[PDB]
């Protein structure tokens, strides 16, 4: 809501419920990231893959989206914008204009608590147990998996989906995909069918590799 | 989930094979594995494309293993199979289009009109030759590729030339083992290649100059390709499953009626090329 | 032979070809120890057939007769 | 250390082109197995089949075994 | 090439003359293969670049002297 | 041993022929990166110089396809 | 400096050359090219003996005629 | 003693060609081995078989002086 200049994401994937520290040094983006920040203090993301330019377009932007409320007013036009802003709740997108600037409205700023928490916490308890066994596969790819067991007490399913789902790299596209998703029984089935195929083609490698040594 | 691993090892082994092997057309390789889901061809033919797709991830050197295989991968999916004119059905239009070409002279055009209109009376639930593919014999100068030309002008199809003159071997229309590089196919697959259907016409000249004076006969192969049913069975030394040849019309063009080898004369018809009369040659001249 | 050949040409119910037509035939197209001159001949027939009826049907039953000799 | 890695990886593209070769490295080389275990032959001669039966399982860029015992 | 050295001037061009004697494959015709550094090209496209003209006047020598033994 | 050191003078073999000249000069990238640009070429003659283009400028000197590429 | 140089690298060579088979034992084909050409002959001598060299490598020399080539 | 060697040589060569190659040698060069040294056989047996035993243990494809041994 409230429309805002917008931030292009391609490499930046921010939280629900917890800060993380954009970085835009794009020359046409950082101009949007001041009058953002300028704009009450308010960010709205959206991501893009089709072709990367500066340019907020909305041929290249999906139609989903997420908010950004600001938690640090700093910019640093000498280089990377360095701002750590959070997001409370995700969002879509409703409006296009050719920028700069592009004006769209997001949604409402606010907290999201689940109201079911028994086949929610069935879930999550499902998807807690995929990552830590996968992140045992991810051991040689390694990622630090203590900051899943510090927010344990967040029964949030779609927050902790954004969190599991940004703790493993399968594809970023997909990431930007699920963080910005409205749905949370769509995004949990999809990582856990996500980590189905990282698991089991570990599981391939492993087949390969002692097919290799067998041969040697 | 399966599928997405399997491709990501294909993704795999694009990312090894763009690293090693020979590699200003391994790309191009990559495309025409690719080109082999996307040509239209059968799953005999599929499945050898899935034996030199075991035979490919060359990652080793760029010696001629790679580029044997990117020559198969090559003849593969530019020897077109499942792709095919729009036949003419009729004689009548086929007599409109050679109205046209030298007049037809009425001797020889009555005869091929004969022959098709046979095989526009195919009958048998199929398309059955049991039948020649009505060999031509004349000087060359005449209208060998003019007639056979209207003639796929009238099917509404291509008209392509292969030559035969001084061919000795069945390595010469055999191709050979492709283990090394340099091993390619004989003529008759690269003359299928040039065209993009499957039901083309080939004009084969000056076969009764094919001399066979080392190994192999020629004339054997030839007239296993001249067989109605053993084209659809035909294969050369470099390929694997055998080329539907069945579906593929023919036309013949030599000069002698005695020099021919002797089971080819056999599963032929001859019908003597004339040498034209000056007015003829003339309203060519005037007109043409 | 003749129903051989009805079936290589594909004149299946088109054609009567008597008999008196098949001595013409080996009296004055085929003088060889076989049977392989008869179905050149009766192949000759048989295409000549197939051209007449498909510029046209003038009927559905064909006699072929001692007379219609130089004709097919 | 060069030749050492195209070794590792060209053993990468023998057992990539075998992908669990339960199955098989090609799945069509259990299906000519199967006329071993299927087809009633005499014992020296379905002996020396199962002698063949243990040089099996083998691509055509790799060994060239089965590439004969097939057709054999 | 005195013929071809007025050519050139009298077409205004650049005249630029190679041997085609003894070719017997695609080394001097056509390129080498891709797959190694050691390929260069037909002397053909050695006239090309040594010359400056996107016309230039090319003279083949020896044409009658060119067969095959290997590489077609 | 004997194997292990028929090997090892195979390899000395490739390393003493390697010797006697050396490559060196990265100034050329920037004069050919020109030249491709600086000699106007057709789409056909100008794509296949920026497929050169875009395919260096990781090495040119290094893996046996960018060398003659460069050469190229 | 440049000589001395280029004479270590060819004496490793020819010490590297030397353990390895002795130069294919310098082999019967490569001796059979070599006499023609150690003998100072007219030339068209030469053309059609390095011809016949060309004709052979293609039969068995079980050949009763391409033998008879061997022997001219 | 040099029949308990050649006794050891027997035991050995087909506990070997039992699991290999000489499946496809049939394990016959150490099972006609017995007929070496394994039978009450003249000097003249043992001579011709020690020039025979010498042909034991050999590849098996392309002129084969396995099989001729063991048929020796």
């Amino acid at each position: 809501r409230l429309e805002l200049p917008v931030i292009p994401l391609r490499n930046t994937v921010i939280l629900p419920h917890t800060t993380t520290p954009v970085d835009v040094g794009r020359a046409k983006s950082k101009r949007a990231v001041e009058e953002a920040m300028g704009a009450d203090r308010l960010i709205f993301l959206v991501a893009q893959r089709d072709p990367e330019v500066d340019d907020p377009a909305p041929d290249d932007l999906y139609t989903w989206g997420v908010q950004a409320v600001v938690k640090q007013a700093m910019r640093l036009p000498d280089g990377t914008l360095q701002v750590m802003v959070e997001a409370r709740a995700r969002a879509q997108v409703t409006d296009y204009i050719p920028g700069p600037y592009l004006r769209a409205r997001g949604e409402v700023f606010s907290e999201i608590f689940p109201i079911d928490e028994a086949v929610v916490r069935v879930l999550v308890e499902e998807l807690k147990e995929a990552f830590e066994k996968y992140v045992a596969n991810h051991k040689s790819l390694r990622l630090d998996r203590y900051q899943l067991e510090a927010v344990k007490g967040t029964s949030d399913p779609a927050m902790l989906a954004d969190t599991i789902a940004y703790h493993a790299t399968w594809t970023v596209a997909e990431k930007q995909e699920i963080l910005e998703l409205t749905d949370l029984e769509a995004r949990l089935k999809k990582v856990l069918g996500l980590l189905s195929r990282d698991l089991e083609r570990f599981e391939l490698d492993k087949r390969v590799a002692q097919r290799v040594k067998e041969q040697m | 989930d399966t599928n997405q691993r399997e491709y990501y090892l294909r993704e795999q082994m694009k990312a090894i094979q763009k690293e090693l092997g020979g590699e200003d057309g391994l790309s191009d390789l990559e495309a025409l594995r690719k080109k082999i889901e996307e040509v239209g061809m059968p799953e005999a033919v599929k499945t050898k494309a899935l034996k030199e797709l075991d035979r490919l991830e060359r990652m080793q050197q760029g010696s001629p293993e790679a580029t044997v295989a990117r020559t198969y991968l090559d003849w593969l999916t530019e020897v077109p199979w499942s792709k095919a004119d729009p036949e003419v059905l009729d004689i009548n239009h086929t007599r409109q289009v050679l109205d046209e070409d030298h007049y037809g002279l009425k001797d020889v055009k009555e005869r091929i009109l004969e022959y098709l209109a046979v095989r526009q009376l195919t009958q048998g639930l199929d398309v059955r030759n049991k039948a020649p593919i009505l060999v031509l014999v004349g000087p060359p100068g005449v209208g060998k590729t003019s007639l056979g030309r209207s003639i796929a002008r009238s099917m509404n199809r291509k008209f392509h030339r292969i030559s035969l003159g001084g061919v000795r071997d069945e390595a010469e229309i055999r191709g050979h083992r492709r283990t090394y590089i340099g091993a390619m196919p004989g003529k008759l697959i690269h003359a299928m290649k040039q065209v993009g259907v499957i039901n083309p016409v080939i004009l084969l000249d000056e076969i009764d100059k094919m001399s066979s004076d080392w190994r192999g006969d020629p004339a054997s192969a030839m007239l296993e390709v001249l067989d109605p049913e053993q084209n659809n069975t035909f294969t050369d030394h470099y390929l694997d499953v055998p080329y539907d040849l069945s579906k593929v019309f023919f036309i013949t063009t030599a000069n002698t009626l005695q020099t021919i080898p002797r089971p080819l004369l056999d599963r032929m018809e001859v019908i003597e090329i004339p040498g034209y009369t000056n007015m003829e040659k003339q309203a060519i001249a005037r007109q043409y | 032979l003749w129903p051989k050949q009805v079936r290589e040409s594909g004149m299946e119910g088109r054609i009567e070809v008597t008999d008196a037509a098949i001595l013409r035939v080996i009296s004055e197209y085929t003088r060889e120890a076989g049977v392989r001159g008869l179905e050149r001949e009766l192949g000759k027939i048989a295409r000549k057939g197939a051209k007449f009826w498909l510029e046209g049907a003038w009927e559905g039953l064909r006699t072929i007769d001692a007379s219609d000799i130089p004709t097919y």
